[PDB]
């Protein structure tokens, strides 16, 4: 095989390198806004990219977001809520040392660490209606600070809550003040949440506190012929109708032996010479693996 | 916006005597966020009430408090000459956490 | 407890830095206040530094004229005065927001205060 | 193919037309009690039937109920709790304009919008024990009224809760007083819940309020050879061992090209000339699709 | 505020309808009471209409003798008296259950009352 | 079932005077669901207490309340001739929300 | 086929007999510590073993634990918290009649029914860090006592809670005081919970009460070539590379007709002469079944 | 109510058993106390048996010298005295912890007490 | 550890008279876990307060209670000769639930 991260049809991939899908979407400070790459044939991920979420925390339904973005082939990274003029009574310039970028501190580029202004954090009710006629991927976060002092210096309320509502999605959060062990130099975490939002649907955010509010959001063309390849290799320009993680394929045979996770008008996998799940989904993985494995035998008669 | 005035500016008193001093807020203050600090002769103040009624460590029961909204009260059942000092009231109503200029005991 | 820098004498306009460092508790956990007190006068809230997240906030009286920061490793907080004038000749305290449920924004311990003086 | 909604073995389908599985089970007022059709070979669903839940709300685990009813081939629509004599201290005649039927108002035929009697809503503890020796599909609802006024005029309590318990199923609900946007002329919603209940098992309902209590419940023969076909077509009587949504099949070949969702002694799908999931189950759908797709290739060698 | 129909005079048995309409608030949100008051006498709770869901409830003293309904579009409530007799010659108010947490079943605003009279 | 009696039937008083009037319930009433309405000369009443102690908008602090279970109290620190009227007590104990026939001020 | 519970490679199975995977892991008193069998080729389960959880309750994510243990081939049953010297201010000797073993009472061998000492139940915060460089299966429980009296005689607090935290798993429990019907002579239940815990990860337990704390925990070699066979048959020693529930297979053909759930270097299933799921996972089962069924056809061309 | 065994006379060292049985409530639900009372003296908490789970606990004054148990079917509790001595000549009560939210460890009903006597 | 002392040891009184008796704890006790039992002439005691202020069934309103932490109080507005008895205070501070040796009424 061609051994390079070629182009499927002249349309170029997206290279996150030391970024990750977790950080890409959150807009990791050590990462381009990637506005340069709002369209691709495939996403490229390194086996364990170091700089994903610059701030520690659990990215809820991460393994599902990866999958719904696998099909996606383009965004429209709009400022669902402008940093200025959307939050006149909130401080939007929050930053953390954990999210350093060419400097002592910063924060994600697709979220706003809302904190009080004039020592006041007013119960917010911001809302947005998807008039863009295509599904909108919204992201937000809830901050689980390591102590009551940080909670009440940022958000000025103790029994804080968050609430997110849309036509067929309602969830309410009460974040816990847990003094977790230090990771990336920080104790408290930022549990990150995502929801799709149908055309014409509207999403309502509400919070007494602890909201890591959305700045941007992806009105995204669900598309097909995409996926999160994972591999380390050069990115040189080259052409073939099918990509695999270690290289593209020109059609000498419709048979592939290269790494399963494949994208494009690709041959069939064999062994004869991309989804993921968490730990509480082993059943689901052994499904997928089994699903795969049997086909992989069937393909080599 | 908020600012507080407290009274009396100075108290004349005798040992063994009861008192209550008042802090009034130009805007509303929750009873959970008003506090009173001891302060003597330019030294570092000390926290002696921390919940509008709750008493800190190192301060006798005599010290008491009460109130709501825009009016709050510190109270002593017995003053003693070496125990008396200036008392500063404090609150949160957003920021700033401006204090009330301390009342003073001439005792 | 809290320990503080020493008394200082300066001319107007000469910016100057005060410090105070903790001991007997985890520095990173509790928030840092700074508070002016002129001689026998009112004493007023400069602003806070949240040591953990570096989320400063100021009283608009002092905004800009003061700048606050911290160092975790030194367990220390620092307060910078810019564009000094005579009325800044006072005792500056730093303090700490003790942690408690349902009650907060109290200052349960104080440094001994630094007389920074303009002459 | 025969082009008609034939009969598999002389046993007739169920036609919901403008009804939906969501409303069918809830007993949509604009829908027969369908007592006439307590047995079938297959359910018939239109692509997007207008009159499903006459009242807006989210039908919890809907995509699973559809699947467990796909296998089912008969009910026994018993009044698990008679409208009269089961609730002497509750008003059972609640109705809504959203659920109009030949008149200004009505309500579902398989649930009871319990509200206070004499201005009192006593903490109820009704319970039922499945002595019918077959699994019982119970349905209920919790009302999320759009304001405290409606909450306290119906149920007379503010911090209301619901609780449902059985040998291996316990759930507790605190419904939120959310002023959602108007749908079918109504703001507050009715989140609908379902549980199966094994033979000899007993289900306990408890509520301080907001219970849309069960009237009927299906002691249902789990069966096989069934499923929710979806298609628009005539319902004329005709005979063949296999049905597909656009028509039945007589055995000229064991090969099918018609719409996947198939019922009966049916041939195999090919392309050479019914489950569903929500948005947070894309992984599961790409499983199913993948599961399907590969077989669909394997079938055409 | 609330506005109401005008005074009325009738003979016994002649059924009659009172109305009251809202302004200055969302009609559909707050529940509607109706309350009789004979001249200088006690004043008593007829019953409510929940505008949103049409869940009526009555005082059994008046059940049947009164019937309550509403129109959303008109922001209006209507009260029907059936089988009138002399003692129905009184002032009928309609009112509103204001919304508040932990306190409820108060009537924070009232129409000016209609003298429906039997003679 | 419930019905309430309140006293006095009529009060004679003077301006500048304190009063408390009582509403007693034949059956129990939660302190969160009893209320008191102003009512003058056949006009539309007005809501002046709405939580057994909580005061409505447009009514001075003087007006106060207290009580529990089967007994409740409205209280005025100062009556004035043009401020006085009949006062009606109200509750929820299920339905009906029967009021107590209003006490009257002759002031 | 050989008709016996043979050995795959000389390495012997594990025989739970009247025990179950639910009780095995919990250490059912009527069951060996099974320290004798900390390694196997396969687990053996009877169709419906009577003495599983000696105490009634719902074993959360049971159907997933079975699956993650299916792959496992060895443990290291360490006392993650010694019964003595780990809980100086708690009573560890709690027992129940339901868990009788050659006597009036006992309790599980891999958990500790912590109750107050000197009438005091101090808020505990025990924690353990996985320095064993392999995944640790932790088990605990929360007790849902049948009344406030038992709650406050055991745990001495009414509004009791439990909390379990680790790098990517946080859950909080408030157990309900529910007077459930008697099962195995006991009303209140013990909801059992399990989590894996990665190498170097640390798990934090916290509780005001109702904690059925962990005594032991399995630092387990995830392995392969394992699974939970279910069958009734003799356990005599015999040899073949493949086991099926009714017997082993010697390689006369690569074709199998015996019960699906299979372990070892086994032939392929046909019909031509082990995962599970709960009720709210019918979709998932019809997946698995479908997944299976199609392959099972494909295998017989 | 609670019913109890009868008065007893014994010599020292002779172990002896008291009983008390319930009626008018579900025995298994409420916890059982036992409480000594010497004649006109203090009366003190022996210990409890939790009928449902058999979780005993004792006062360390009595630990070992007393042993508590129950029988569900008989709706009965039993208290054993071992190694008796003269000062055990007293009235032994058994009692019940009534169930209530937010308040507990009260003893709302008592047996009539048994005079077990050493002579 | 805990032990309680209550006073007076014996009260002399008259019918129609008010009293309050005190139970003091050597260690802290929550107001939700202190209780008072009636006890006459060696019969079985009876539970007459069960929440530091809450009154049991079968006992008149007269009986009242109050307190916190290490000090608690039982109170009678009126004693009567056949109603009076010894009163035993009780608590939970861990185990044992040691009572306070009963105060006695000579009335």
């Amino acid at each position: 095989h061609n051994g390079k991260l070629c182009l499927l049809k002249g349309i170029a991939p997206l290279q996150l390198g030391n970024c990750s899908v977790a950080g890409w979407i959150l807009g990791n400070p050590e990462c381009e806004l990637l506005i340069s790459r709002e369209s691709w044939s495939y996403i490229v991920e390194k086996p364990n990219p170091e700089n994903g979420t610059c701030y520690p925390g659990h990215f809820a339904d991460y393994e599902e977001l990866r999958e719904q973005l696998s099909s996606v082939s383009s965004f429209e990274r709009f400022e669902i809520f402008p940093k200025e003029s959307s939050w006149p009574n909130h401080t939007t310039t929050g930053v953390s040392a954990s999210c350093s970028h060419n400097g002592e501190s910063s924060f994600y580029k697709n979220l706003l660490w809302l904190t009080g202004k004039n020592g006041l954090y007013p119960n917010l009710s911001k809302s947005y209606a998807n008039n863009k006629e295509k599904e909108v991927l919204v992201l937000w976060g809830v901050h689980h600070p390591p102590n009551i002092g940080d909670q009440r210096a940022l958000y000025h309320t103790e029994n804080a809550y968050v609430s997110v509502v849309s036509s067929h999605y309602s969830r309410k959060f009460t974040p816990e003040i847990a003094k977790r062990p230090k990771v990336r130099d920080q104790e408290g975490r930022i549990n990150y949440y995502w929801t799709l939002l149908e055309p014409g649907d509207t999403i309502i955010f509400e919070a007494n506190g602890n909201l890591i509010a959305p700045r941007y959001a992806f009105a995204l063309s669900r598309g097909f012929g995409s996926g999160i390849i994972n591999s380390n290799a050069p990115m040189d320009e080259c052409d073939a109708k099918c990509q695999t993680p270690q290289g593209a394929i020109n059609s000498s045979l419709p048979f592939q032996n290269v790494h399963p996770v494949t994208i494009g008008e690709c041959p069939k996998y064999v062994r004869s010479a991309g989804k993921e799940f968490n730990k509480l989904e082993r059943r689901m993985e052994n499904l997928n693996k089994k699903v795969d494995d049997g086909f992989i035998d069937i393909w080599t008669y | 916006e908020n600012v507080l005035t407290q009274s009396p500016a100075i108290m004349s008193a005798s040992p063994g005597e009861k008192v209550t001093m008042t802090c009034r807020a130009t805007s509303s203050v929750s009873s959970s966020y008003l506090h009173w600090y001891q302060q003597k002769s330019g030294a570092s103040p000390k926290l002696w009430i921390y919940g509008t009624s709750n008493l800190a460590s190192g301060v006798p029961a005599r010290f008491s408090g009460s109130g709501s909204g825009t009016s709050y009260s510190l109270t002593i059942s017995t003053v003693e000459a070496e125990d008396a000092a200036t008392y500063y009231c404090q609150q949160y109503s957003g920021y700033p956490l401006t204090f009330g200029a301390g009342t003073k005991l001439e005792l | 407890q809290l320990q503080q820098s020493g008394p200082e004498l300066v001319k107007p306009g000469a910016s100057v830095k005060i410090s105070c460092k903790a001991s007997g508790y985890s520095f990173t956990d509790y928030n840092m206040n700074w508070v002016k007190q002129s001689d026998g006068k009112s004493l007023e809230w400069i602003g806070i530094i949240n040591p953990n997240y570096g989320i400063i906030s100021y009283n608009q009286k002092f905004k800009g004229k003061a700048t606050l920061t911290v160092d975790q490793s030194s367990s220390t907080a620092y307060m910078q005065l810019n564009s000094l004038t005579s009325e800044d000749s006072a005792v500056y305290y730093c303090a700490r927001w003790g942690n408690s449920p349902y009650y907060y924004y109290y200052m349960d311990v104080w440094g001994k205060g630094t007389t920074v003086t303009v002459s």
